[PDB]
C-alpha cells in the first residue's frame, strides 16, 4: 500500500512538472513576453 | 493521494491486529501452562 501511494506521489510530481512546462509555454506564447518589451524598449530607446 | 494515505492505516492495524493475536495466542498457551501446574502424572511420579 505505501508502494502505490508512493507511485501516486510520483505520478502527482509528474503532473506538476507537466504543469511547470505549461506555465513555461504560456509565458513564451502570451503577447506580451519578453521579446515584445524588448523590442519595445529598444525602439523607443532609439526615438528618445 | 490522501486516500491511499489513508488506506495505509487500516493496513497499519492489520499489523498490530496480527501482534495482537500473536500475544494473545502466547498469554492462553503460559496460562494454560502456569494454570495446571504439575501434571497429573507429574505428582504420579513423586507419589512414586
Amino acid at each position: 500500500v505505501r508502494r502505490t501511494a508512493t507511485e501516486m506521489q510520483r505520478e502527482h510530481m509528474e503532473i506538476q512538472q507537466a504543469q511547470t512546462q505549461a506555465q513555461l509555454e504560456f509565458l513564451q506564447r502570451k503577447f506580451s513576453n519578453k521579446a515584445l518589451y524588448s523590442w519595445l524598449r529598444g525602439r523607443l530607446a532609439s526615438i528618445y | 493521494m490522501q486516500e491511499q494515505a489513508l488506506t495505509e492505516l487500516d493496513a497499519e492495524k492489520k499489523i498490530l491486529e496480527q501482534s495482537r493475536a500473536g500475544a494473545q495466542s502466547r498469554v492462553d498457551s503460559y496460562r494454560a501452562l502456569y494454570d495446571e501446574n504439575v501434571s497429573a502424572e507429574e505428582k504420579r511420579t513423586m507419589d512414586l
